């Protein structure tokens, strides 16, 4: 059998369209004064939304 | 053979030739739909089909 | 001065052929050929396919 579907139109969902989705919350608390930072853990992971 | 409404004869090398000349090619092959990894794409792979 | 009444044509993977000094009075088919050719001081009456 002969194909062209298989070319940049393949099987896949449509080029990359993709952005990080809207996941769940993970830690929101706000602080004044010197800088501060936090860490998270990439366990189970794939991704972050900042 | 007939050739040429002619009763004559030819090297089979000439025979040969003939017959994987008009071998035909993928040009021919049908335009299909559906595809998937399940299924194959053929190419050579270090040199082998 | 040579005149030919007549086609020619190189068949199927055919090689190595070599013409020179003819007045060809018909069409000249090159189809299923392997290169290798030369073609010198010839002429042509109709049209090389």
């Amino acid at each position: 059998a002969l194909v062209s579907l298989s070319t940049l139109r393949g099987a896949l969902g449509g080029g990359s369209i993709s952005g990080i989705i809207p996941q769940e919350v993970l830690f929101d608390q706000w602080r004044a004064g010197g800088n501060w930072e936090v860490s998270q853990s990439t366990q189970n992971r794939t991704g972050f939304i900042v | 053979g007939c050739f040429d409404n002619t009763s004559s004869t030819i090297t089979v090398q000439q025979l040969v030739n003939l017959v994987l000349s008009q071998a035909g090619g993928l040009c021919d092959l049908p335009q299909a739909g559906g595809i998937g990894d399940n299924d194959l794409i053929a190419g050579c792979i270090g040199g082998a089909e | 001065f040579v005149y030919v009444d007549g086609n020619v044509t190189i068949g199927a993977a055919v090689s190595g052929v070599t013409v020179s000094g003819l007045f060809i009075d018909g069409n000249l088919t090159i189809a299923g050929a392997n290169g290798t050719v030369e073609f010198i001081n010839t002429t042509v009456s109709t049209s090389i396919i």
